[PDB]
């Protein structure tokens, strides 16, 4: 039952910076102890990024265009942000891919999804229990599952100002959908956070899709069953471009510096003879 | 299958500095001057200005 | 005829538009006859290939949709003249060469 | 003398320029070339040449 | 035979032609959209297999 919300706020679409996020993992040569020059699909440091927040009277679900891979990055105090959906037309006709957490265990499957036109999760805030929810009417020809083990999610609402940062990288390349994940404790209120974090792979998933499209998937808190609410939550978005980045690993295996070798002339300095 | 028929056509290709007569279905653009660009001049591609 | 183009670096309807494999590819292709498995005195028409595509599809990708395709824009709504049914029948014979 | 160190160093200078006319066991000494008509893979072969 | 001002498009015998042999030597066959030729000849005949 695709239920549509009728008192939403257009989005603001505010664009902020990210300051040195966005850094992943770009293969799996285990490097200890040296600097990598490497040309890749990276995001570039201080580029603008677009917010999407869904605080009051607006539940902010469009269709944004993958664009060569993503970076995603949630603020998330009452874990409201839980999974996606990737896709081309973002209907039954093309596979698509829902990579989403229900309270128990994470779940990726791929299908002809009747997506919804606003899939999302009913949570009730007074008995801090999930109402089923329906992301898809029908699915059929599903090509991958993978479940994970159970777990447990805390639905309850929290005060104050968001604690935490998930960020991840979305990639598609050669039939392979890669996910990179990371998490940060922040305290702020309304922006993205100054940092730097390596986003370490979690999963490459052999889809094979063409993805042009997603859509994240929220969880909504209706006061009253004849209506319906939000907590507040934000995500930001920004689009990898191929660029050169000098990435500098630790004794570990641990990315813990990058440079930007395009972003101003220390920088390209910096790179051209490759030291720090 | 050894002793059964097959019709066989050679292409003979000639690339000269010379105007192109045979083409590939690749779609054209406009000319953009004075940046940094890829560019694709009859099958000739390269970068620059 | 088609096996040959199941390889790096092939042009052909299965490398354009059914199967692409990448160019730096670390792997075994393996290929074997079944006529009598998959053919019959009457004819086998399980086994489809899309046979036009808008785009070339890239490595390790699949392409599952039914969409009735159009040269240029042109929205059909059935199957007649410009309006063609992406996939086409192998049509396999037992007495075939 | 002095002329000859200018000399010197004008001529080595010109024959690290003409060098890149020369071909060395590629197919073609323009990269655009080799790059415009070969697939990768073989691209690489003759590019590492 | 010369083949002169025309678009190579291959894409047209995929529903019609099977060519148990393709091989090209010079190019790339991934490369033959992106290209444009001086000239271009067909030779034609028949072999068994
Ligand atoms: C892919 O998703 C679309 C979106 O729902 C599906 O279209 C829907 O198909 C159903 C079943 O055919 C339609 O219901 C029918 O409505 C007519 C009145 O128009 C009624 O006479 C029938 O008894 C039945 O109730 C529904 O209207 C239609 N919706 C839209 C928006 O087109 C489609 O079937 C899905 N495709 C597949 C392969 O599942
Ligand atoms: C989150 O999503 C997962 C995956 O969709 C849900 O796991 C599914 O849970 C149901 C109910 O426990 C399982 O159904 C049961 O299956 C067994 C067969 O093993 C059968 O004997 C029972 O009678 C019942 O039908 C279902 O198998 C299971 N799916 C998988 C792949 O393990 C999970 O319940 C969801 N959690 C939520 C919504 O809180
Ligand atoms: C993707 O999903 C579609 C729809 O679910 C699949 O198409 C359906 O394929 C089945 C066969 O697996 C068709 O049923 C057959 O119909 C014929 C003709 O009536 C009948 O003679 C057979 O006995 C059988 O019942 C079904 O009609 C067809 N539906 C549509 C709308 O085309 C498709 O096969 C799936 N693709 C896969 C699995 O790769
Ligand atoms: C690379 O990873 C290894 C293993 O995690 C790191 O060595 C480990 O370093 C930690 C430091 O936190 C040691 O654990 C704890 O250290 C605190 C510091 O005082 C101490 O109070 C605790 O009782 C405990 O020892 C851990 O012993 C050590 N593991 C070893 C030596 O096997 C290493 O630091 C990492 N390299 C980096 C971060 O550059
Ligand atoms: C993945 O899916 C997307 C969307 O389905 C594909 O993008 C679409 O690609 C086609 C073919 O290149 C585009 O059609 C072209 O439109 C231009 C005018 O814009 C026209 O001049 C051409 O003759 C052709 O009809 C289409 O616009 C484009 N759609 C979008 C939204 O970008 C993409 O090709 C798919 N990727 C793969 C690898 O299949
Ligand atoms: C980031 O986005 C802003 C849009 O909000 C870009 O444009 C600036 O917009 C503000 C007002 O909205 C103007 O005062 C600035 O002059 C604009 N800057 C321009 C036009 O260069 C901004 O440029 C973007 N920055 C980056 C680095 O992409
Ligand atoms: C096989 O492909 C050819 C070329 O794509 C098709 O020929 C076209 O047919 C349509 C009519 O359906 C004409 O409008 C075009 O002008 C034709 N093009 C050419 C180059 O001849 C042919 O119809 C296809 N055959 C089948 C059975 O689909
Ligand atoms: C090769 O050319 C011949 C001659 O045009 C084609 O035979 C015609 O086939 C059409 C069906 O598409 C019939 O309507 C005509 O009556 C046939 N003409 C003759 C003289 O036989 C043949 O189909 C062509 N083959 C291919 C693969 O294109
Ligand atoms: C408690 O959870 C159940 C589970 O569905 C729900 O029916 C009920 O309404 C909740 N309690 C209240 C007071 O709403």
């Amino acid at each position: 039952k695709c239920l549509d919300f009728d008192d939403r706020t257009p989005p603001a679409n505010t664009q902020f910076l990210s300051s040195h996020r966005g850094v992943y993992y770009p293969d799996d040569i285990f490097r200890s102890n040296v600097l990598h020059l490497v040309q890749d699909h990276f995001l570039p440091f201080d580029s603008n990024v677009t917010r999407f927040i869904t605080f009051g009277l607006n539940f902010d679900n469009p269709i944004i265009p993958f664009r060569d891979g993503i970076y995603f990055a949630a603020t998330e105090k009452s874990n409201v942000i839980r999974g996606w959906v990737f896709g081309s037309t973002m209907n039954n006709k093309s596979q698509s891919v829902i990579i989403m957490n229900n309270s128990t265990n994470l779940v990726i499957r791929a299908c002809n999804f009747e997506l919804c036109d606003n899939p999302f999760f009913v949570v009730l805030k007074s008995n801090n229990t999930q109402i089923p929810s329906y992301i898809f009417n029908n699915a059929f020809n599903c090509t991958f599952e993978y479940v994970s083990k159970d777990f447990n999610l805390d639905l309850g609402e929290k005060p104050g100002n968001f604690k935490d940062l998930r960020e991840f990288v979305f990639r598609n390349k050669d039939g392979f959908l890669h996910v990179y994940s990371g998490y940060q404790p922040i305290s702020a209120a309304s922006g993205l956070p100054t940092g730097f974090n390596a986003l370490k792979p979690i999963f490459k998933l052999p889809l094979g899709i063409n993805i042009t499209n997603f859509r994240t998937l929220l969880t909504a808190f209706p006061p009253r069953p004849d209506y319906w609410g939000t907590s507040a939550a934000a995500y930001f978005v920004g689009y990898l471009k191929p660029t050169t980045f000098m990435l500098k690993y630790d004794e570990n295996g641990t990315i813990t510096d990058a440079v930007d070798c395009s972003q101003n002339p220390l920088a390209e300095l910096k790179c051209s003879v490759k030291s720090f | 299958v050894g002793h059964q028929p097959y019709r066989v056509v050679v292409l003979s290709f000639e690339l000269l500095n010379a105007p192109a007569t045979v083409c590939g279905p690749k779609l054209s653009t406009d000319l953009i001057k004075n940046q940094c660009v890829n560019f694709n001049f009859n099958g000739l591609t390269g970068t620059g200005v | 005829d088609d096996v040959r183009q199941i390889a790096p670096g092939q042009t052909g309807v299965i490398a354009d538009y059914n199967y692409k494999l990448p160019d730096d590819f670390l792997g075994c292709v393996l290929a074997w006859n079944t006529n009598s498995k998959d053919s019959s005195t009457s004819g086998n028409y399980n086994y489809l290939y899309r046979w036009v595509r808008r785009s070339k599809l890239n490595p390790y990708e699949r392409d599952l949709s039914n969409d009735i395709y159009s040269p240029g824009g042109q929205s059909c709504s059935a199957v007649g003249p410009n309006c063609y049914n992406p996939l086409r029948p192998y049509g396999f014979f037992t007495t075939a060469g | 003398k002095l002329q000859d160190v200018v000399n010197q160093n004008a001529q080595a200078l010109n024959t690290l320029v003409k060098q890149l006319s020369s071909n060395f066991g590629a197919i073609s000494s323009v990269l655009n070339d080799i790059l415009s008509r070969l697939d990768p893979p073989e691209a690489e072969v003759q590019i590492d040449r | 035979k010369r083949i002169s001002n025309c678009v190579a498009d291959y894409s047209v015998l995929y529903n019609s032609t099977s060519f148990s042999t393709f091989k090209c030597y010079g190019v790339s066959a991934t490369k033959l959209n992106d290209l444009c030729f001086s000239n271009v000849y067909a030779d034609s005949f028949v072999v068994k297999g």
